[PDB]
């Protein structure tokens, strides 16, 4: 018999033909000789092509390939919370074998058209920027943009980690970086104690071009598992630029003809399939969510190109890191202008909203009077106001790295802002009101925090003011 | 002292319309700029897929 | 005999062998139906299309769906006819896939009902009306300065939240009320979710019980992104084949039909155009667009949302597709920030059928009057700026005056706009908006105040509105 | 034709002119032809052999011991695109260049001859003398200044050129407009009859109008004429 | 037959019969003779058709035979221009061929032939022609998609490397014969189509190297009120002169 | 080179360095492989595993318990375009880097390193 297992007949640059395997499924998995694993691509008239999913050095022409019997699937349960694994579920940090005892295929359809629901809760990451200017809602599909070094792996990790006490449950996906960069990554993460709910997917710049290429699919149907047992997920995908060239390399030497910008024509097919898998089910799927924030690297900011505009197609925002602001000391360097949620706004708060629109329009008004400042004057028209206020905003919106902060707390600090009670005190002195007043908060304030932690909503104005003066009575200008 | 306000006030709409202008002509040119190179690039593409063709 | 096997599987691409004197025509469709004879199998409902006749009695086809599980040997049989969908008054109210196949929880179709091909050549020479007819929407922006065509297609430009989806509501409506039509949308390649809002919009504003609905978004293979528009189409072209009726046909983006061609034709090996292109985007683009034209004894006209890569209008698929576009409607953010609605930019909105010829003299006269208005009020604007109002003279006065009115007047209460502002919505007769604006431009009405203009139907609603104020 | 003219060189030992009107259509049937013999494409879809077979032909169009062949040959430029293969390896052919301009067909300045592009070998001090070279060198460096100067114009406007500029634009422009001709055989499109003008007459205006003598004629009084006299004539002509 | 030589050097005669199209704006600067080829070139929403229309009107009260020839044009506007000369009173003296944009690359390619092997034959019985080719431009795309199915090589543009040869070896067949060849002529007035007005394109390139002068209508002069939106710079007559009467010539 | 350099960490425990004179030259020899080869070229004719060749070079230098490898490479920019593929693959592999400028050396300021150019993490 030859319906089971084949044999080689040409290896070369990951991509082997084998003779044989008459009975092989398209799309399933083989295994060689020597215990790598490979998919059936292509089932020509008298040969099957197989892309191999490991190191393809220690195989050669005329070894056996075994027939597995499965379309290609990985490893999903509980069992791998609190791991890293590679795409395929094998686990790279030791630490024994993973004992999951269900499995789910890589490629599933979407949910259907009247499967899904509006979205409709929030979503905390604990950054001022993000939480004000470009609300999230369980379900929707953020993008990240931005250049080298701007910090959209610090808003990741920062976001992951504010998700402590919600009920959700955080997929990482690392495509292309450094292992120790990944490493790294992970030891914050337990410090943080974070890795009680975070899986960990790993996908190094060493490891051939289909394991970069089936890492975020891998990632994706890790949290469809719990997406369809009602619970909600929250994916991040850390290089679809890099995928995006994984693939390119792939199709490259399956030979097809390139595209536009020497992409593959399908290049916008291979993102829509996996972004388009993050949903908000409708009640009779369940109440569960996945939501994604897929991340794209520009040159020099050019949000033109090619992937940036399919990727801006595709989701449903983006949030735009600006280097110039990075340099210039804002750190978070989230650029309010060109950021924008479509899908949010529905789904932030009350008391949080009743305190963006002015925020945002300070903040705007100073975004289009900062160049002026080599001479104020017009008295209210440029300094007592747009000068101020806007200073004190962009004062206000820089976060440390890593200390998330509650949504109370930015409602608090927010509305202090807007409503005037920081025009006194001068900008070197913001960051260190700012902590003592979340002291103070924490000392004097239970009534106001628990009022917002359980209505959603701003408490009695005049007990918050009161509360303001109480506090700034004490503070001391240094 | 009024023909010096006069001069400042000249001066500044002066260099106001000269920003005009250059950022007219720069989006001009970049316009031109990347609707040129695409070109190039589809060329390249063309090139390739005739080398590949005549294998 | 008309079964055979298949010999190849790569991606989308499937060949299939039959037996000699018997191989399937172009364009029709195959049927795979497997079930797992062990543990190492799994079930399979797959339909095909033909495409190319490779010779040695094999068929180049592509499918409909994931051809993940396919075994080299599975058998395939020959529908003998291409893809057919349901049509009548059963499509009415339900929301369908590429095949026919309904998505809604209804439940499914019956089999004994009428059922049409997909393919079907273009109406002939003789069949089409030798008139050029204009399609009166009742909205007054539209009929005044941009008129549609039966028959024509009209290219859709705006911003996100800006109202083209309520716009789209109010054209379904206003058709389906004085013409007594109905419409059908084909959102190709676009977001499951978007889909998912718009189709609780329709039901929430009672539109799709006149309404039919067929998506095939991104998630879908090339293939179905391809011929999802060929399947609303023809669900179109049904009632003003039969009923003689005419029909809005809503496609949400024409680009996607563009790029799946091109897709599907590098996966079927065709050496890529200009920009990497299918050869054949023209051809496709016509049979297409040929398709939507109006006859002897009906019409239909389609509203087509356009993406252009890159900003670049010289790109040869938004090339190819202007080339059939009758009229342009561009939404306009900063008349919807400032209250106009719809806010659909009376400058840059153009159409072919203003012309004296087609529309009257009249017609065209006002409407290049309140166009050379409104332009001398955007120049003004500039000076306005600069040097205040008081400066400019009484004749800039009085054009500022009128323009004022023009503009205010060009807002509309819609229909479906009735849901979150309270006043019901109004049909303006092409006459009535032409008669109204001709007496603006007379000055007859230049007493009343500026916001009794806001947002209104008829004129004489302005005066009403105006002596209940005040 | 190429052998009829070596004939006519060798044989006679007479002087042969050899016009060619398109030696561009060469190529580029060669090149539709490349496809089915079997070559690769090469560059934007020429054939691999492109220079060879235009050495091959090149090569016998010379003056030889025996006899002189000056062959004046009109090479056309595909979409406009001077660095297209068949014009560029056409270059190094040639001893005399002369480079129109679609720019300069559009301002009505015909020959529309492009002043800096156009080279030749004959332009040597010890071959047409100080006089002419000092002339030509002089008008190449205001019209390459005049060049230059559009874009600060463009964007800052005429008044904010210094006194040494605008003098530069004011002769550049007429230089500009007094290189154009009216031609003979041009009778047929425009009424004018057309002129001869000899090398000194061409010299000796040129350098009166780099002098300054006729900074106060206006500038279309330039255009299409002969002698600089006749610019005097169009003057008074028009009322000066 | 559809493939037939063009006329020889010593069959034809110079051009000295204006065409008169009625429009002051060709017949005053862009003269037009019998024989001549010229083509009207701009932007979309031009007035191209517009013109073609009107010279053919124009030729009501003199004696030939007019062929218009739709590549690539929607059937509805087809039949508006039919329309529209019928109420004119030019059906008694036009043949219409049409290839709407629904029938296959290779009838759209073979159109242009078809219309002038037409009007082949009553050039050689010894009357005048006058054929209108409606977009060359897409007669090239139609070319080029052919060739591309039949995996030729592709050139610039990705077009091939015979498109050169397909326009002239069909634009060179209008001339004006000589008596001895019975002085019948063929007028040609050959349509491109280019993409924000970039006349250095490759197609518009080589089609204007084959005619004999061209008309550029510019968008940018269409819209602000200047209708005919004739560009002097850009536009020439190479049969200028001998194209018009003594009068106007003067 | 690289294997030279692992073994005084895999077997003594040293911290060495690993100096590269060019990566860009690298690359181009990458290329030409590829195109000996016969493989169908990348963007700019690059070969289409420059990533996983990058990525295999570089992933080798690292920091384990024996010992570390610290490299400084030369990197060369062809005509000032940082966007050119050679240089823009290899920055998502460095924790440092430094430009240096013409500008500043033909004014005598050696070692001509932008300071405000110049990033570290
Ligand atoms: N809010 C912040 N406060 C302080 N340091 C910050 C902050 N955000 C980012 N950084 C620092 O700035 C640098 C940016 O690195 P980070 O990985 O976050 O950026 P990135 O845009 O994802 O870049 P990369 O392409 O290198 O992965 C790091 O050194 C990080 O610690
Ligand atoms: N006729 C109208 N009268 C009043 N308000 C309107 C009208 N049309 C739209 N709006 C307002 O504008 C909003 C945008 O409407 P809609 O969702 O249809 O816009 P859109 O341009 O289709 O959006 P998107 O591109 O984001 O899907 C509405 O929710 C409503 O608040
Ligand atoms: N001289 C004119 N005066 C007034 N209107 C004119 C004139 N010439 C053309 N038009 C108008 O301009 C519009 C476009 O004209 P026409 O259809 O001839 O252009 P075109 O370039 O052939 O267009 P298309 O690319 O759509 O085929 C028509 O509405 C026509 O009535
Ligand atoms: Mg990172
Ligand atoms: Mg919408
Ligand atoms: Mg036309």
């Amino acid at each position: 018999q030859v319906s089971d297992v084949g044999t080689v007949i040409q290896v070369g640059d990951g991509i082997a033909r084998a003779h044989g395997l008459d009975n092989v499924m398209s799309g399933e998995l083989v295994e060689f000789a020597n215990g790598v694993m490979g998919m059936a691509l292509n089932l020509e008239e008298n040969n099957v092509g197989i892309v191999i999913l490991g190191p393809y050095t220690g195989i050669k022409e005329g070894d056996e390939v075994r027939r597995t019997g499965r379309i290609m699937e990985v490893p999903v349960g509980e069992a791998l919370i609190g791991r890293v694994v590679n795409p395929l579920g094998q686990p790279v940090d030791g630490l024994g074998p993973v004992e999951t005892t269900e499995t789910r295929p890589i490629e599933s359809p979407a949910p259907g058209v009247m499967d899904r629901r509006s979205v409709h809760e929030p979503l905390q990451t604990g950054i001022k920027a993000i939480d004000a200017l470009v609300p999230i809602g369980r379900g929707q599909r953020e993008l990240i943009i931005g250049d080298r070094q701007t910090g959209k792996t610090s808003v990741a990790i920062d976001t992951i980690i504010n998700q402590k006490d919600q009920n959700m449950i955080s997929i990482y996906v690392a495509i292309g970086q450094k292992e120790s960069t990944v490493r790294t990554v992970v030891e914050t993460l337990r410090k943080h104690g974070a890795l009680d709910y975070t899986i960990v997917v790993t996908a190094s710049a060493s490891q051939p071009a289909p394991l970069l290429f089936l890492a975020p699919y891998a990632g994706v149907a890790m949290g469809e598992y719990f997406m369809y047992k009602g619970k909600h997920v929250l994916v991040v995908y850390d290089d679809l630029s890099k995928q995006a060239a994984a693939y390119r390399e792939l199709s490259l030497l399956l030979r097809r003809p390139p595209g536009r910008e020497a992409y593959p024509g399908d290049i916008f097919y291979l993102h829509s399939r996996l972004l388009e898998r993050a949903a908000k089910l409708s009640d009779a799927k369940g109440g569960g969510s996945l939501t994604a924030l897929p991340f794209v690297e520009t040159q020099a900011g050019d949000i033109s190109a090619y992937i940036p505009t399919n990727v801006i197609s595709i989701t449903d925002g983006q949030i735009f890191l600006q280097s110039d602001l990075f340099f210039s000391g804002v750190r978070p360097a989230i650029n309010a202008g060109l950021s924008v949620s479509r899908v949010g706004g529905a789904a932030q708060i009350k008391a949080m909203k009743k305190v963006a629109g002015t925020l945002r329009l300070d903040l705007a008004a100073y975004r289009e009077l900062e160049a002026f400042a080599q001479f104020g004057s017009d008295l209210d028209k440029a300094t007592q106001a747009k000068l101020a206020r806007g200073a004190r905003t962009v004062e206000v919106l820089k976060q440390d790295l890593h200390q998330p902060i509650p949504v109370e707390k930015q409602v608090l600090i927010i509305y202090a802002l807007t409503r005037g009670f920081l025009d006194d005190i001068p900008v070197e002195d913001v960051r260190r009101f700012e902590k003592e007043f979340y002291l103070f908060l924490d000392q004097n304030g239970q009534h106001l925090l628990e009022h917002i932690r359980t209505t959603k909503d701003l408490p009695n104005e005049d007990d918050l003011n009161k509360a303001i003066e109480a506090f700034k009575k004490t503070f001391v200008v240094s | 002292l009024d023909a010096k306000a006069s001069e400042h006030a000249a001066r500044m709409t002066a260099m106001k319309n000269a920003t005009d202008n250059a950022n007219e002509l720069i989006r001009t040119l970049t316009l031109s700029y990347n609707r040129a190179r695409q070109a190039a690039i589809t060329q390249e593409i063309t090139e390739i897929v005739a080398g590949a063709n005549a294998l | 005999m008309t079964r055979g096997r298949v010999i190849q599987v790569m991606g989308p691409v499937v060949d299939v062998k039959f037996e000699n004197g018997h191989l399937p025509a172009i364009y029709n469709a195959l049927k795979i139906q497997h079930k797992a004879r062990n543990e190492n199998e799994v079930d399979i409902d797959l339909t095909l299309e033909v495409a190319l006749h490779l010779g040695d009695d094999t068929v180049r086809t592509i499918a409909m769906a994931s051809t993940d599980g396919l075994i080299r040997g599975m058998e395939v049989i020959d529908t003998g006819a291409p893809i057919s969908v349901p049509v009548g008054e059963v499509t009415l109210g339900r929301v369908f896939n590429v095949l026919g196949e309904p998505i809604d929880l209804e439940g499914d179709i019956p089999a004994d009902a009428r059922r049409d091909p997909i393919h079907r050549p273009a109406p002939k020479f003789e069949e089409l009306a030798t008139e050029v007819e204009i399609l009166e929407t009742g909205i007054k922006v539209v009929d005044l300065l941009a008129p549609y065509i039966k028959g024509g297609k009209i290219g859709l430009f705006g911003g996100a939240g800006v109202g083209k989806t309520v716009l789209i509501q109010e054209l379904i409506h206003n058709i389906a009320q004085e013409h007594g039509g109905i419409s059908v949308f084909a959102g190709v390649g676009e977001r499951t979710r978007e889909g998912n809002d718009l189709y609780h919009e329709m039901k929430d504003s009672g539109v799709i019980s006149k309404t039919a609905m067929v998506f095939g978004q991104m998630n879908e293979p090339p293939g179905a992104r391809m011929r999802v528009a060929l399947t609303g189409l023809t669900m179109a072209e049904y009632f003003r084949d039969e009923q003689g009726q005419d029909v809005l046909l809503f496609i949400d983006n024409i680009f996607r039909f563009t790029q799946a061609g091109s897709e599907v034709s590098a996966l079927l090996g065709r050496m890529p155009s200009a920009v990497g292109y299918q050869p054949t985007l023209a051809t496709e683009m016509g049979q297409l667009q040929e398709r939507i034209t109006s006859t002897a004894k009906g019409s239909i006209t389609s509203i087509q949302a356009i993406y252009v890569p890159a900003d670049d209008y010289t790109d040869p698929a938004p090339a190819t597709t202007f080339s059939h576009l009758d009229a342009t409607t561009n939404l306009e953010r900063k008349l919807a920030e400032m209250g106009i609605y719809p806010a659909v930019d009376p400058l840059a909105s153009t159409s072919r059928a203003l012309a004296p010829e087609i529309v009257g003299e009249e017609h065209y006269q006002v409407a290049r009057k309140v166009q050379q208005t409104l332009q001398r009020y955007k120049e003004l604007q500039d000076i306005i700026a600069i040097l205040g109002m008081d400066e400019l003279s009484d004749e800039d006065k009085l054009v500022v005056h009128r323009a004022r009115r023009i503009q205010f007047f060009l807002s509309q209460n819609f229909h479906v706009a009735e849901q979150f502002t309270g006043q019901p919505g109004s049909y303006v007769p092409v006459k009535e908006t032409v008669r109204g604006f001709k007496e603006i431009l007379e000055g007859k009405y230049d007493h009343l105040p500026e916001d009794a203009f806001r947002l209104v139907g008829r004129i004489e609603e302005v005066v009403e509105k105006a002596k209940a104020m005040g | 034709g190429l052998t009829m003219a070596e004939y006519f060189r060798d044989e006679q030992g007479q002087d042969v002119l050899l016009f060619i009107d398109n030696i561009f259509r060469f190529t580029q049937a060669g090149s539709e032809v490349s496809a089915l013999l079997g070559r690769m494409p090469s560059a934007v879809g020429y054939q691999p052999t492109l220079a060879t077979e235009m050495g091959q032909l090149q090569e016998r169009i010379t003056s030889t011991a025996k006899g002189s062949i000056t062959s004046i040959q009109a090479i056309y430029v595909p979409a406009d695109d001077y660095t297209d293969p068949a014009p560029a390896t056409t270059f190094s052919h040639l001893d005399a260049t002369t480079n129109l301009e679609r720019k300069l067909a559009e301002m009505g300045i015909y020959p529309a001859v492009d002043p800096l592009a156009s080279t030749s070998r004959a332009l040597a001090p010890e071959i047409v003398g100080e006089e002419h070279y000092q002339v030509a060198r002089k008008v190449q460096q205001t019209l390459q200044r005049y060049k230059e100067l559009q874009d600060i114009i463009a964007i800052l406007g005429m008044d904010e050129l210094s006194d040494e500029d605008k003098l530069v634009v004011h002769r550049a422009r007429r230089i500009q407009f007094f290189l154009s001709q009216n031609f003979h055989v041009a009778e047929q499109f425009t009424g004018q009859p057309g002129s001869y003008v000899p090398v000194k007459e061409t010299v000796r205006g040129f350098k009166e109008i780099l002098e300054g003598k006729y900074d106060h004629l206006p500038e279309d009084a330039f255009r299409l004429v002969g002698r600089i006299e006749e610019v005097v004539e169009k003057a008074k002509a028009m009322g000066v």
